[PDB]
This record gives structure tokens, C-alpha cells and sequence, in this order.
């Protein structure tokens, strides 16, 4: 019955929050906790994807810790994304549920990356790897490969505690203080302008029901204290701003309504918008700081809304961003320039970073395998300290590779001339990176199938999928000599292995290297080479 | 003009008058005559 709760989405969200909190509850038995978990899952199934956005934000907070309570949410999110994947992935989306607000997409990216990094750093736990065995694969399938987040920057930040740096030991410019004084005077003037737009004329008479604030008097009559009290938020905010390694400099060295409307029309660069976002986030962190200082007296029931300003919904941005924009414009025309990478949309794509991490892990695979054979030859080390890295690789990355590239094969093969997929076509860089990953994995598995053991079937299946995904024409025509040489090396290595194998069948060799070559060929190479040839012919 | 304070609690009432004999059409804003006027030939059919 909860399916159509569009008119009461607020109560639905409150209910979801309460059930989530109760699940995260001390003094609850296992059966009780299971009941809460089942109820939450069932409600999530029938509830619309849009409504769950707030709970997804809260879960983006919690889950990356990968604590004991992180088990059930991994399942909740797996089922939710598997079911509602077209809502996020496809531009049209499901009918009657709509499409993502792009904030859910940003949250989904963050969830994927936080879980990925946390699980990589964690030591192997079979249960946890199994809970993430339904894996980030659902999240990745939901995410479009071409999704570009408006803000792609290191957060560099961590339940939640913001810790300001206090420069009060240094001096403050009295010229600055006077500048914010005149800015607050002019802001009073714009406040009067706003009341005039509201059509309510501030009045000498006092009256609560008009909401006309009697306070409005000649500026000279005011009491000296209220001036600096009302100032102190502005002073504190600007103070924090110059404190957080952001310089204010003079652009051009020294030596009766408001006629000009302060309009938003002015153009702003992506990085300047990022700096306004960071400044608004710092203003909101000093906000949340004084909030938390007030609230710590009661000590319990922390306000859920208190979260990073960029992470929370873009609606709240408008006000603080507008004040930051008007301020920066004001200080720019005056000349007090405020000064704190150019990443292309292609780099900002989710698939680009995912492939980057995969290639980095491939390099790590090369290095610790090399160390492994080096120790095997002499000075054997039984410990195997890369144990966690090997487990992450085998248990997580290969299934993720298989699922992601099986789902999104067309996006990589698509070209602007011919678009096999419903939406989007992969960039040449993404094509090169997938080709490089395939060649690297082939080299890695080469003559090491015994080393991989039970994971070798997974490796070969991933190789098949990658081969089907490759668009070799684009890479060979316009691609780096590195990638072209890697692919050529794959081909020549396959040829050499086959000639050595046919010789071993000639039996000139006595009958170890021969067994290694034969098993590697049969199990991995010849099937993968066959698949690649079939894909090329098709 | 309400570029300032655009929202108006008041409800607008536009009145349309037609003289069938003279073929003349006129308008009123809130009981205030508007400048716009039209003249039509006989036998014309007009729908509100």
C-alpha cells in the first residue's frame, strides 16, 4: 500500500528513518533486529526510488565504516539498486517513478567509492566480502558510465566533528572589520529593499501580527552592543575564510532605491563555483559547530540534517551560494580579490576513475606477483603479506569487472557514427584503458594459472568479457603506441606459446615449463584468443 | 507594474463589451476603460 505515498512522502521518510534508527539499536535481541530489518527491506521494495533519497544519504554516511551494522544496509542497497537500476541508469527511466535528480547519482558515486576504499583497506573477512559479493555491482549498473558529477574534488574530511583552526592569536585587519561593517549596513539597506519587494512598509508603530519589526529606527540610535553581536556571525565566517588558507589580495595596488541591481548574470568558472561551494560548506560547518556546541548539552538525538553542505540537497545551496557570489562580486569590483584540476568531463566520468583504479590494481598485481616468484626462487617467504590485496582482487574486482563490462559492453563499443547502446558512447581514453587492462590481465595470468588457483576461471571469464568489450579499430587507428604495443605483445606472445606447445606435442622435448605452457594455453589463451577473433570478425 | 512586488492578492476582472448594432468591441480592466477597441463587419460570429 505504501507504493503511492507521493502525497505523504514526508511521513514515509520519517517512518523509514525511525525504523533505520531502531535497527541501529542497543538492547535489541537478534529476533527483534531481524524483524526491523525485514520490515525496512519490505518497505524499501514497494516505496518509490525518489522517496528513499534521504535514507540513502544517511546510509552513505554510515555504511563506509563497514561496521557490524553495515551488513544489512549492504543488502538493502543491493536489492534497491538492482530493482531500480533503470531509474538511475537510463535518461528516460522507469515510467511513473521518473529519473534521478543527479543528487542521488552523486550520492551513489560516493557510496560506491567509500565502500570500495574501505573494503580494500579492511583485512579479509569472508562474511563481509560475501555481503559485498552482491557487491557494488548493483551500484555500478545503476550508475551511468558517463555520469559526470558537478564537483569532483577530494573531500579531505572524515561520528561527524568539524574542527576549526583558530588564528585569533594573529591580528585581524581593522580595515577589514570596517569593510564588513559597511557591507552589513548595505545589507540592512537590501533588507529594507526586500521588505519593499514583500510590499510591507516597515513602520514606526510596533505590532507582532504585521511582522513589521519595530526595531527599524535611525541607525544612530542603535545600541553599540547589538551591532557587534549581529556582526559576530559575519566576522567569524570571514575570519574562518581567511584562516582556511584562502588569501585576500588587492587586485590593483594602492597609491532612491539602489540603481544598480546586484544580479546573478555574471559568469563563473567551474573551479570558482567549487570554491564558493567550499566556502558555503565552511560557513555551514561553523554553523553546525555552534549548533553542536549548543546541542551537546542534551547529548543525544543529533539532528540528521547536519551533514556536509555540498552532500546535502542542492536546494539549500541557493542562499549561502548567493551570499558568497554577491560577496565575491563585491570584493572583486572593489579590488579585494579572493583566491584559494581543470579535469575534463571525460576524466570526471565514473568509468574513467573506475578503470584508473583497476589499472592501478593491475600494476599492484604485477609487482607482488614478481616479488612472489622472486621469493619462491630463493629465500621463500611463507607469510604472504599481500594476502589482503590478493583477496580483494580475486573476490571483489574480477566479479565487478565481469558484471560491469557485461552490462555496459555496448557503451564501450559505441561510436558517434553507430550507437549500439540506448544512450552514450565511450571516450577514446576509456577504450584505451579497457584495452590496456585486458592486455595487462592476459600478461598477469600468463604462465601463472597455478598461482591463481581457483580464481583462474574468474580471470578467464573476465578476459572473455573484456575482449568482447574492446573496440580495437579506434585504438589501432588513433591510440597511444603504448596500448598498441601492448596488444601486439599479447598477439605475439600467444603465437610464441602456440609454437612452443606444438613443438612439445611433436615431443622433441623429453616429457615444469611444458605443463605450464600447455595448461595456460588450453585453459586461458586459446578460448580468449578465439573469443577475440570472433568479436573482431563480428 | 509589479516588477517589484509582482504577486498581487487581488483578483483581476477583465470585462468585454460588444455592441451588435455598431459592431464595436471594448474592454474594461477593473471598471476602468481600456484603450483597445475593435470594429467588426456585420454578420460576424464571435465566441468568448
Amino acid at each position: 500500500l505504501f507504493a503511492g505515498t507521493e502525497h505523504r512522502a514526508i511521513m514515509v521518510d520519517s517512518m523509514l528513518h525511525t525504523v533505520y534508527r531502531l535497527s541501529r539499536g542497543r538492547s535489541l535481541t537478534k529476533a527483534q533486529r531481524d524483524v526491523i530489518e525485514d520490515c525496512l527491506m519490505a518497505l524499501c521494495r514497494y516505496i518509490r526510488p525518489s522517496m528513499l533519497q534521504h535514507l540513502l544519504r544517511r546510509l552513505v554516511f554510515d555504511v563506509p565504516i563497514l561496521n557490524e551494522f553495515a551488513k544489512m544496509p549492504l543488502k538493502l542497497l543491493t536489492n534497491h539498486y538492482e530493482r531500480c537500476w533503470k531509474y538511475y541508469c537510463l535518461p528516460t527511466g522507469w515510467a511513473n517513478f521518473g529519473v534521478t535528480s543527479e543528487e542521488e547519482l552523486h550520492l551513489t558515486r560516493k557510496l560506491f567509492w567509500g565502500i570500495f576504499d574501505s573494503l580494500a583497506h579492511k583485512k579479509y573477512d569472508q562474511e563481509l566480502y560475501r555481503m559485498a559479493m552482491p557487491c557494488l555491482c548493483a551500484i555500478a549498473g545503476a550508475l551511468p558510465p558517463d555520469y559526470v558529477d558537478a564537483s569532483y574534488s577530494s573531500k579531505a574530511e572524515k561520528n561527524f566533528d568539524p574542527r576549526p583552526v583558530e588564528t585569533l592569536n594573529v591580528i585581524i585587519p581593522e580595515k577589514l572589520d570596517s569593510f564588513i561593517n559597511k557591507f552589513a549596513e548595505y545589507t540592512h539597506e537590501k533588507w529594507a529593499f526586500d521588505k519593499i519587494q514583500n510590499n510591507w512598509s516597515y513602520g514606526e508603530n510596533v505590532d507582532e501580527e504585521l511582522k513589521t519589526h519595530p526595531m527599524l529606527r535611525p541607525y544612530k540610535t542603535f545600541s553599540e552592543k547589538d551591532k557587534e553581536i549581529y556582526r559576530w556571525p559575519i566576522k567569524e565566517s570571514l575570519k574562518a575564510m581567511i584562516a582556511w588558507e584562502w588569501t585576500i589580495e588587492k587586485a590593483r595596488e594602492g597609491e532612491y532605491n539602489p540603481q544598480p541591481p546586484d544580479l546573478s548574470g555574471v559568469t563563473l568558472s567551474r573551479e570558482l563555483q567549487a570554491m564558493a561551494e567550499q566556502l558555503a560548506e565552511n560557513y555551514h560547518n561553523t554553523w553546525g559547530r555552534k549548533k553542536k556546541q549548543e546541542l551537546e548539552a542534551k547529548g543525544g538525538g543529533t539532528h540528521p540534517l547536519l551533514v556536509p553542505y555540498d552532500t546535502l540537497t542542492a536546494k539549500e545551496k541557493a542562499r549561502d551560494r548567493e551570499k558568497a557570489q554577491e560577496l565575491l562580486k563585491f570584493l572583486q569590483m572593489n579590488g579585494y580579490a579572493v583566491t584559494r584540476l581543470d579535469t575534463s568531463s571525460i576524466e570526471k566520468r565514473f568509468a574513467f576513475g573506475f578503470l584508473q583504479q583497476l589499472l592501478r590494481w593491475m600494476d599492484i598485481s604485477q609487482e607482488f606477483i614478481a616479488h612472489l616468484e622472486a621469493v619462491v626462487s630463493s629465500g621463500r617467504v611463507e607469510k604472504s603479506p599481500h594476502e589482503q590485496e590478493i583477496k580483494f582482487f580475486a573476490k571483489i574486482l574480477l566479479p565487478l569487472i565481469n558484471q560491469y563490462f557485461t552490462n555496459h559492453c555496448l557503451y564501450f563499443l559505441s561510436t558517434p557514427a553507430k550507437v549500439l547502446g540506448s544512450g552514450g558512447h565511450a571516450s577514446n581514453k576509456e577504450k584505451e584503458m579497457i584495452t590496456s587492462l585486458f592486455c595487462k590481465l592476459a600478461a598477469l595470468v600468463r604462465h601463472r594459472v597455478s598461482l591463481f588457483g581457483t580464481d583462474a576461471p574468474a580471470v578467464v571469464n573476465c578476459l572473455h568479457i573484456l575482449a568482447r568489450s574492446l573496440d580495437a579499430r579506434t585504438v589501432m587507428k588513433s591510440g597511444p603506441e603504448i596500448v598498441k604495443a601492448g596488444l601486439r605483445s599479447f598477439f605475439e606472445s600467444a603465437s610464441e606459446d602456440i609454437e612452443k606447445m606444438v613443438e612439445n606435442l611433436r615431443l622433441g622435448k623429453v616429457s615444469k615449463g611444458v605443463g605450464q605452457n600447455l595448461t595456460y594455453t588450453t585453459v586461458a589463451l586459446l578460448p580468449v584468443l578465439t573469443t577475440l577473433f570472433q568479436h573482431i570478425a563480428q | 507594474p509589479g516588477q517589484q512586488g509582482r504577486i498581487s492578492h487581488t483578483d483581476l476582472v477583465i470585462g468585454c463589451l460588444v455592441d451588435l448594432a455598431t459592431g464595436l468591441m471594448t474592454f474594461t480592466a477593473n471598471g476602468k476603460e481600456s484603450n483597445t477597441f475593435f470594429q467588426v463587419e456585420p454578420n460576424t460570429k464571435l465566441f468568448p
